[PDB]
């Protein structure tokens, strides 16, 4: 409700966040289950579903 | 030989199925 009172009546009734959304979706929605970054590696595998 | 080693030394081709955008 609050995103929906902060954007009531957009562009036509959002048109921009959800253009930014699909983007969002990175970091994510990968075949890639951990990232690796040097010899740190982020396992979001718990989390991935 | 070849052909029917398909139905000689081939490599194994493999592909995979994944979902994307739940497609």
């Amino acid at each position: 409700e609050n995103i929906y009172n902060r954007l009531g009546e957009d562009l036509n009734k959002w048109q921009a966040l959800l253009v930014q959304i699909r983007k969002a979706r990175g970091t994510f929605d990968n075949a890639e289950t951990k990232k690796e970054f040097g010899p740190v590696v982020i396992d979001y595998g718990k989390v991935q579903s | 030989a070849w052909t029917q080693v398909l139905l000689p030394k081939i490599k194994n081709v493999v592909h995979e199925l994944r979902i994307t955008n739940q497609v």
